[PDB]
């Protein structure tokens, strides 16, 4: 499997067949597909470089790992949608040899350039890819040359990690599986050679083919991207707060050791020596848990603040900060997530260093009705829609309609200020109590973003069993913008994190 | 006394005895080194 580790340089060399058997929109099909597969590579920020090359008679290289563009995402997707299935026009036969051959060349050029006895070249694991039918017809068998760039890089029982090869087809192809088998020689009980519909089954698949269990640096928002994986896999920053009061309330990592939540959990009071976090542990579903050093309640926030209006529960300010006994050891079940207008989502969004807080708030609230997800008491992901300008408006008119809450209410900003975003419009899910602080967060370049907190609701459908109703008042959620709270985020996380300016 | 008391401990009286070794050579793949503690055993 690819090791996916800080340590060491990346090569992935993806082989395109572009024989006459292989329809054009086949090839289309190989692009995309090759698309999300560089896409997934360079978003775990690692030293990869990239090379691919189109064959059907002769091997065409449209790029090199020579080239120091190889490690630039930019080049290598211009000069992948630069293929065109005419190229080979000449020759439409099917030469894998060709191909093989040619990555060999490329290698002796490289290790001639770098040095025998360099680490430059000894720390590299190169990897290639084959997107074909298989059904080669001349040239020669490709198995001499997959032995040929074996020697050429020693490869035994000690360096088995250091190659992988792997022949998979994709679309809608007459797919010789025999062929598939010999060049995707099988290591160990993992398997080099599928056969797949459609892109969607080979990012699964290629999600099977990271491992990214090597690295450590632990940058935000690497979740995972599989069905077959456990919930906090998928959202390693989810964590389970417990105050003396018994309920349960939740939080994102946001560093190794700093939680937020919501303040409006902490109602017992500000001793939190009292208080108990759980965060996900590869060793157990139950988790780790942990003591926390000091808290940090919003100095705004009071419940009963409005209580002379009638205004029974104001959420003004609902938000809460904790640190925790020692710092979290990283994994895959435990990951930060980046806060907005920082450098380190700005890395994350792989955008120009001189960025803003509003120019970021910007690229994530891009649009009238933006996507967004939660996590829900058993830790399954739900989709809410974020509703902002006009139709923020509009989502919080429906206050007025309470009866319990506000028996005095005339002034619909009196309570939902602009901290608070739109949620639970149309078929979106209405987070509980039980849910109350957790991250509102975003997908983006495979990255994940929050951007706002549980607060509150208008519904409680916890009141694993979810019901909703059709009764006045609608459903509908508000989570405490952490756009409009960055003053005291720096204030507390200046040390931690190095915020961008506003 | 004094004699008897010197005498007595020079004759019981115990050393690390360690038997550090390294082995290095030099392989296609690189160089690498190795270090053996025996301070107190046998070790592979
Ligand atoms: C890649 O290697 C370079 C040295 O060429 C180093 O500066 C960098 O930190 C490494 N890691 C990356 C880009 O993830
Ligand atoms: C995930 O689980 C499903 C259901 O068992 C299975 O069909 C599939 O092969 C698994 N793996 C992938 C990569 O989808
Ligand atoms: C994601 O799940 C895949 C399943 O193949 C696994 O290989 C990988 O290590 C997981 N990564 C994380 C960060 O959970």
């Amino acid at each position: 499997k690819i090791q996916i580790q800080r340590s060491g340089h990346l090569n992935l060399y993806l082989l395109l067949d572009c024989s006459q058997s292989v329809s054009e929109n086949d090839f289309l099909i190989f692009k995309e597909s090759a698309s999300l597969m560089v896409d997934r590579i360079f978003s775990f920020e690692i030293n990869v470089s990239v090379a691919i090359i189109t064959f059907a008679s002769e091997p065409k290289v449209l790029m090199s790992v020579l080239n120091d563009n190889s490690r630039d995402m930019t080049e290598v997707i211009s000069s992948l949608e630069n293929a065109n299935y005419k190229d080979h026009e000449n020759g439409t036969g099917t030469n894998t040899y060709a191909a093989l051959n040619s990555v060999y060349l490329m290698m002796n050029n490289q290790m001639r350039l770098l040095g025998m006895e360099t680490m430059a070249w000894q720390e590299i694991r190169h990897a290639i890819i084959l997107l074909t039918d298989g059904k080669s017809n001349m040239g020669g068998s490709p198995k001499t040359a997959v032995d040929h760039i074996r020697e050429i890089l020693n490869i035994n029982q000690k360096r088995n990690d250091y190659l992988d090869i792997y022949a998979i087809g994709v679309g809608k192809l007459d797919v010789d599986w025999r062929e598939l088998n010999e060049l995707g020689s099988k290591k160990d009980g993992e398997r080099h050679a599928f056969i797949l519909q459609d892109t969607k089954a080979l990012h699964q698949v290629f999600e099977h083919m990271l491992d990214v269990s090597k690295l450590t640096d632990t940058i935000c928002g690497v979740g995972n991207m599989s069905a077959n994986a456990s919930d906090q896999e998928r959202t390693p920053w989810h964590v389970t707060i417990k105050p003396k009061s018994q309920e349960t309330c939740r939080g994102a990592l946001i560093s190794d050791q700093w939680v937020l939540t919501a303040a409006h959990c902490f109602r017992d009071g500000n001793d939190h020596s009292l208080w108990r976090v759980n965060v996900g542990d590869p060793k157990s579903q139950w988790g780790k848990e942990f003591l926390i050093e000091k808290a940090v309640i919003s100095p705004g926030f009071d419940v009963f603040a409005k209580k002379n209006q009638g205004i029974l529960e104001f959420y003004g300010d609902d938000i809460a900060l904790l640190k925790l006994a020692q710092k979290v050891k990283m994994s895959t079940h435990a990951r930060p997530i980046c806060l907005p207008c920082t450098m380190e989502a700005n890395l994350a969004l792989r955008r120009p260093q001189g960025s803003t807080c509003r120019d970021h708030e910007n690229e994530l609230l891009n649009k009238q009705s933006v996507p967004a997800h939660f996590v829900a008491l058993n830790g399954s992901k739900l989709n809410i829609n974020l509703k902002m300008g006009v139709e923020w408006t509009s989502c919080a008119e429906v206050v007025s309609q309470e009866k319990t809450m506000f028996p005095n209410l005339t002034d619909v900003r009196e309570v939902v200020t602009d901290q608070f975003l739109c949620s639970g419009t149309q078929e979106d899910e209405s987070p509980c109590k039980g849910e109350a602080g957790g991250a509102v967060f975003l997908e983006r370049r495979f990255r994940f973003f929050q951007v706002g907190l549980v607060s509150w609701g208008l519904y409680n459908p916890c009141l694993r069993k979810r019901a909703p109703r059709s009764k006045v008042p609608p459903p509908r959620d508000f989570h405490i913008n952490l756009f409009r709270m960055q003053p005291w985020l720096r204030q507390h996380l200046g040390d931690v994190l190095n915020f961008l300016p506003l | 006394l004094d004699a008897l008391s010197a005498y007595w401990i020079a004759s019981h009286t115990t050393e690390e005895r360690g038997l550090n070794v390294t082995l290095s050579s030099t392989g296609r793949n690189g160089f690498k080194s190795h270090a053996l503690q025996l301070n107190n055993l046998e070790e592979e």
